[PDB]
């Protein structure tokens, strides 16, 4: 709640200040329309006053209004508004902070009054404050107090007198002579609805005790605009508003204490400064050679006045405070008067730069406050701070460089052309070193002329000081650079900014913090330190490979802390991972850095772990990072792994990319079940239009994921008309390996036979014509712990690309081939036991003989045998590899996962619920058996031959096939329509034929036992048990309730058997085979399935209603309930018959070459779940 | 609370006791006049706690499909539909065995004429 | 058998993971394509066991009243209505926070584009 007050107050204060300033501007005579063009009204001089619009001023504001107008035209209206608003806000906050601590001379509160709310303590002791601030008018002010009125005028006069007094102390914030801001100050400052009330009483009193309130004010003042301008291309004016943040203190201490204190302790090894700093990290150990080199390069003595610190992005000024503390400690240790230290520190030890004026003002105020915290004679003596903000240099005034005077002109014209665009680039500009002394001398001359001289010279010097000052600051060499670079990627790509980035920073053009890193290195001196904190994505990416290559052969690492995620107080940044590091500017290849790993913790835990110095890795040289391909900074690896990585060959150009259609995949891609098998190329040769394609899906090893086809007729003329790359044309239709590019769990490779195409998502590997290696050996190597660990280490993002895979190691052996072949055979046998594969042959349960229970037990035993055999096989591959290279690899994540459908954990989840898993498996098996029975009834399969029997189009050629004798044990239906109701009226009832199927397969003696077993098995998981019912009733209930849903789930919303339903009440339901539908199908349905049903309903209603009227009884209401539903069924069936008769007149012809999704919506509201499949509501007639 | 173990058997027993009390209080002496009694017995038997309803629906003895389409409420709430289903199931189960109580009451009250004295 | 303990939080976590898998596999690049990616993510999230469905509705995080009258099935089975309610709640919750994953994937693919090479 402490920061909640500031969070709730700051944006409202900003809005209120902006409203006040825009209202004052509009009253003055300046306004902007919706479009944005200025509305500068014409000034009228009636006489002795002015006539801006309908307002008057005493003729003394004309030059100031002209200056405001000329500022409005040369830049943005909103820019001026924002500048004035935050200037006044900062001035008021500074006054409040200074008066709460009692730093004012007169010792009276200005904005408040103790123990009396809504009161001021300056309206009673008027003479004292008047003589302290404005003596000459003192007496006159007293007269005002005697008037009993003009209180607001007196308060306004007194308040403006404080700023003029404070101008001398801090010129960067207050002005003495008349300025424009005085015209923008709001009126009625002493009323109950003024703007000062919020600042005075909305914030608590104890929040001003510390000095960290400045950072909160800096951060929370711009939050709304930051949130508004994030999701677009940020322009130059909004750059500061999008990259402003606050930094926690312990990180700053860690950065500062290891860059300045390290140098001081290197010069003097036994200084008493060691115990003052708690985040200092000692060197581990060094070889004699590097020790001798370091001793040779180390200087002997250093004086405190020759230490330079630069902050390229000041912001709030948090780093400079810590630098001040350390330098004060050093000065005290050396021996100096305690009253002379802050002056020297602020004079010749601290420098800074920024792009915004608000940050400069806040940083200067914070530095001055910290200095005054330990001194009193300060603030009364003229002290210059070298903290400035960059500004444009588009001004070449005739008066300057002509009237200013009384060789250098060449220097001035050379240095003034570098800042033609400085509000966009910032601190990335470079100034030659050789122009340092001349710039210093010119700046000294300008300082001298700023006091002695006429008005013209003084004005010219005041105009020219900032450019020379910033050039001199930027053209100097430092020995410590500490910064927190702003973050901005490919969205904030202004044309000029990105053109400059690509022209000047080719190796780090992908972001901004990398450019800041390179420029900071270029801005340093010999034997200097560079300490920073930035984001993690520069050590484990291929886009920064050149940067890492250039960094590892010219600099030396000293210390690094790997913070990870959830740092920065959890202020958003859920996908922001950060690191902190210190790097020296010299070169030494045999140096041992010190690393910390704080990735998995919380902020307090991370701070405590760093304070106690846990999780330390200091057993790796610096050259060893070059042995791993790509040169990633992996500090947690071991020496044996790195050394062994270079003893084996790597894959060459065997890895290639797949094709890529530019779009519209809904017209080229289909699933295999929904097309005719004559056109399928995999089976049924003679005419090929669809070919199998590999795209890559979930995790699976050695075989599987065969569920798509693509249209590639005539070598591709429909696909070639569209803009498709079709990469690697000559490598198609060959066997090899395949792997998924963008995964989420791990790395795996699968075997790919002939007659396949590979896509961009799933890429392929092909062996050479006569290569020494074999594809089976490669498959064996790629599915081991070694390769999995290496792939996890190299690319943590799990985005394995062809360039990444082109450098994996390979091992040559002989047993690996046969082991891989056995594993492939096992996986294929596991995959080919379901209906959703075009190599499905026969159901497993009907192979055995006896009872259903015996077959189920044998099936379970077979699955367990496969699982155990594969588990045993996978062990020898790992055992053999670990003998080639003499070390062992730890097991983590899913390195011990068997990807088979025989393993229940893989196909049901990680949860251990074996009690429910032993029932779910049984229910699923029985459901699959029933589905196979229905398929046999329809005609897709048969009990005589194996595989698909009929899957052509239009029900043509079926008569000849049936007459040949394909179905003789279990005949198939002739019409192709299966009724599904709750009576035995029809001879095609599904339950009767299911019973016939069971009787035929498993004999006659134990028919009842088998039916009881099936009925018991269904009720475990699929449906809810009932009180008393037979097996046939349960079968019928399952068929009518939960068969459509299971079928629709199995085929993934691409049904093969289409369901025709009457509606809410089950008056009429039927199943139709998609591959046996022609234009004369609905006519048969209406003619000989609906009309007899209507006649039966009429007869039953007439018969039943007759007997109840004749004879009644106490429990005769049951017959009434039975008769009630028949009327509703009859009416619904009549309506459905009318609709079906309307739809059947037009002979609809369907085309299987188009998808199920398109064709499912041509029958109106005659089908079921049209919206769940097509995606849009059915259209009514 | 949430961990409520209420079954359909308890509801049926409570409804049966209420029906017996109602038939004893009202003194109905005809077979076709039991509709009001069974309606009253079934109305004041369904629970109101949502946890109890969800525990009853998962118990043994009650199915999950309506038999009459006219008893479906027309609303956007789901508690009402479950309550209607429970009410219909109770009505059917109680109307299954209702003549025994009536004839037992009649034969018991026949033995208290006292010859109109 | 008839006893289970599944909460709405497990269903939501499963739906979140499946949504991430779908957006990764299908390479979604625009907001309007998210709809289907969400829809499928809901489809493989509603349990089919009646005990699990009844236990979910008694957990914390899901209301007991429909918001849109156009998502109520016209059937006589009570399982469909509960499944539709769960589907609607999951759809609303997932669409509430979905742009984060999309923009994260977009910025990652922009980072590893490698100048379209
Ligand atoms: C994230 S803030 C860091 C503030 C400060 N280092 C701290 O921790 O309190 C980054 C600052 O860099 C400044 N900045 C942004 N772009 C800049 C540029 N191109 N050149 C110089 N400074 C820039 C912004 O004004 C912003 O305040
Ligand atoms: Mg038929």
């Amino acid at each position: 709640m402490n920061t909640n007050n500031i969070k709730k107050y700051a944006p409202q204060a900003r809005n209120d200040f902006r409203d006040a300033v825009i209202q004052k501007l509009t009253t003055l005579g300046i306004a902007a329309d919706k479009k944005g063009n200025l509305q500068i009204a014409e000034a009228e001089t009636i006489g002795e006053t002015v006539r801006y619009g309908q307002f008057d001023y005493p003729l003394s504001t004309l030059p100031r209004r002209e200056r405001l107008v000329k500022r409005a035209r040369e830049q943005g209206f909103e820019v001026l508004v924002e500048h004035c608003a935050y200037t006044w806000f900062n001035r008021l906050c500074a006054i409040r902070y200074m008066e709460l601590h009692g730093y004012l001379d007169h010792g009276f509160r200005m904005l408040s009054h103790p123990e009396t709310p809504t009161a001021f303590e300056v309206l009673d002791h008027v003479p004292e404050v008047a003589e302290a601030l404005l003596p000459e008018s003192k007496a006159q002010l007293v007269e005002m107090k005697l008037s009993g009125n003009q209180d607001e005028a007196l308060y306004r006069e007194l308040l403006l007198g404080q700023c003029h007094a404070l101008h001398h102390a801090m010129p960067f914030l207050f002005e003495a002579v008349d300025d424009e801001a005085e015209l923008l100050l709001p009126d009625n400052l002493t009323r109950t609805d003024s703007i000062l009330r919020g600042l005075v009483d909305d914030i608590p009193e104890e929040d001003w005790e510390q000095v960290e309130v400045i950072g909160w004010l800096y951060q929370f003042y711009i939050s709304e605009k930051k949130d508004a301008v994030i999701g677009k291309v940020v322009k130059s004016e909004d750059i500061p508003a999008a990259t402003q943040l606050f930094t926690p203190n312990w990180i700053v201490q860690y950065l500062v204490q290891n860059s300045v204190g390290r140098q001081w302790l290197q010069t003097y090894p036994d200084s008493p400064l060691k115990d003052k700093m708690e985040y200092y990290i000692e060197p581990a150990e060094q070889t004699p050679e590097v020790q001798a080199q370091l001793a040779a390069i180390t200087p002997a003595s250093i004086e405190p006045e020759s230490i330079k610190v630069l902050d390229p992005a000041c912001g709030s000024g948090h780093i400079l405070t810590e630098a001040y503390n350390v330098l004060k400690a050093i000065y005290e240790e050396r021996g100096y008067r305690t009253r002379d230290i802050p002056q020297l520190i602020l004079e010749n030890n601290i420098f800074g730069l920024d792009i915004d004026d608000r940050a400069a003002q806040l940083s200067g105020f914070a530095m001055l406050m910290l200095a005054r915290q330990d001194d009193r004679r300060i603030l009364g003596r003229g002290v210059r701070l070298n903290i400035v903000s960059l500004q444009e240099s588009k001004l070449d005034i005739a008066e300057v460089w002509t009237k200013l005077n009384f060789a250098e002109y060449k220097l001035l014209m050379r240095t003034l052309a570098l800042f033609t665009s400085a509000k966009t680039l910032g601190s990335l500009i470079q100034v030659p070193q050789e122009d340092e002394a001349a710039l210093k001398a010119f700046l000294e001359r300008l300082y001298r002329l700023a006091v002695e001289g006429d008005i013209q010279q003084k004005e010219a010097a005041a105009e020219l000081i900032p450019y020379i000052q910033q050039a001199w600051i930027l053209a100097q060499r430092y020995d410590a650079v500490v910064a927190n670079p702003p973050y901005m990627g490919g969205k904030g790509m202004n044309g000029d900014l990105k053109e400059f980035a690509k022209k000047q920073f080719p190796d780090s053009k992908s972001d901004l913090f990398a450019m800041f890193m390179q420029h900071a290195f270029s801005l340093l001196k010999e034997n200097g330190f560079n300490a920073q904190v930035n984001m993690q994505s520069w050590m484990f990416l291929s886009s920064y490979e050149a940067l890492r290559g250039w960094l590892l052969d010219n600099k030396t690492f000293i210390t690094m802390a790997h913070l990870g995620a959830r740092a920065f107080g959890q202020i958003s940044g859920e996908v922001v991972q950060t690191t902190a590091w210190v790097i020296k500017n010299n070169h030494s290849g045999f140096y041992k850095p010190v690393f910390f790993r704080l990735v998995d913790d919380n902020e307090e835990h991370k701070k405590n772990n760093l304070l106690n110095r846990m999780n330390c890795f200091k057993n790796t040289l610096q050259n060893d990072f070059k042995k791993i391909p790509g040169s990633p900074i992996a500090y947690w690896a071991t020496l044996a792994f790195i050394n062994s990585f270079l003893k084996l060959p790597a894959l060459g150009t065997r890895a290639v990319k797949g094709l890529d259609t530019n779009g519209s995949i809904d017209v080229f891609l289909r699933r295999w079940p929904e097309v005719s098998i004559n056109s399928f190329d995999a089976l049924g040769k003679g005419n090929s239009k669809w070919f199998p394609i590999a795209k890559g899906g979930e995790l699976r090893k050695w075989f599987g994921n065969h569920e798509y086809i693509i249209n590639y007729e005539n070598d591709g003329i429909e696909l070639r008309k569209n803009k498709a790359n079709l990469r690697n044309k000559d490598m198609y239709f060959q066997e090899g390996g395949t792997w998924t590019v963008v995964s989420t769990t791990g790395f795996s490779m699968r075997y790919m036979p002939k007659g396949f195409l590979f896509d961009q998502g799933g890429s392929a590997v092909f062996c050479e014509n006569n290569d020494e290696l074999s594809i089976y050996n490669i498959l064996a190597c790629m599915n081991s712990k070694y390769i999995n660990y290496s792939a996890s280490l190299i690319c943590p993002t799990l985005n394995f690309t062809t360039g990444d895979v082109r450098k994996f190691p390979v091992i040559k052996n002989n047993h690996l081939e046969d082991l891989a072949k056995k594993a492939i055979e096992i996986s294929k046998a596991d995959w080919n036991q379901f209906e959703t594969s075009w190599e499905f042959s026969k159901n497993k349960l009907i192979e055995h003989k006896g009872n259903v229970a015996y077959s189920y037990a044998s099936y379970c035993n077979f699955q367990d045998k496969l699982y155990e055999q594969l588990v045993n096989i996978e062990k020898n591959i790992n055992n053999i590899i670990e003998e080639i290279l003499g070390f062992k690899i730890e097991t983590t994540e899913n390195s011990e996962l068997i990807t088979l459908n025989s393993n229940k954990i893989y196909r049901y989840g990680q949860s251990e619920t074996n009690d429910t898993f032993l029932n779910r498996h049984r229910s699923d098996t029985i459901s699959e058996l029933i589905s196979y029975s229905v398929g046999c009834q329809m005609g897709r399969y048969s009990l005589d031959r194996e595989g698909l029997v009929y899957a052509h189009e239009g029900n043509k050629g079926f008569a000849e096939l049936a007459a040949e004798g394909a179905y003789k044990t279990f005949p198939a239906d002739n019409d192709g329509i299966l009724p599904l109701m709750d009576d035995e009226w029809f001879e095609d009832d599904v339950t009767s034929r299911v019973k016939e199927f069971v009787r035929t397969v498993w004999g006659e003696e134990h028919l009842q036992e088998n039916l009881e077993f099936i009925a018991e098995s269904l009720c475990l998981y699929a449906i809810k048990p009932k009180k008393g019912e037979s097996a046939l009733e349960t079968i019928r209930r399952y068929l009518s309730t939960q068969f459509w849903k299971d079928h629709m789930k199995m085929y993934k919303k691409r049904p093969i058997y289409w369901l025709f339903s009457s509606g809410k009440e089950k008056a009429f339901e039927c199943l139709v085979y998609l591959h046996r539908y022609n234009d004369a199908t609905l006519s048969r349905m209406r003619t000989e399935y609906v009309v007899p049903l209507l006649a039966r309903y009429q007869a039953n209603i007439d018969r039943l209603n007759d007997q109840l009227d004749e004879a009644s009884g106490g429990e005769a209401t049951r017959l009434k309930r039975e008769r009630d539903s028949l009327i509703k069924k009859f009416s619904e069936l009549r309506s459905y018959d009318d609709r079906l008769r309307h739809y059947a007149d037009m002979r609809i012809s369907i085309d299987l070459d188009d998808g199920v999704k398109v064709n499912y919506g041509k029958f109106g509201d005659l089908l079921a779940d049209v919206k769940a499949i097509t995606g849009n509501a059915p259209e009514a007639i | 609370m949430a961990m409520s173990n209420m079954t359909y058997n308890n509801v049926f027993d409570h409804a049966y006791e209420m029906l017996k009390e109602n038939i004893r209080y009202d003194d109905i002496r005809d077979t076709d006049d039991l509709h009001d009694a069974i309606h009253m017995a079934a109305d004041n038997a369904v629970p109101h706690y949502y946890a109890d309803i969800f525990s009853v629906m998962a118990s043994e003895g009650i199915d999950l499909e309506f038999e009459d389409s006219g008893l479906m409420p027309d609303t956007k709430d789901v508690i009402r539909i479950l309550q209607a289903r429970i009410y219909e199931q109770l009505t059917i189960d109680l109307w299954e065995d209702a003549e025994d109580l009536l004839n037992e009451y009649l034969e018991e009250v026949e033995e208290y004429e006292e010859d109109e004295e």
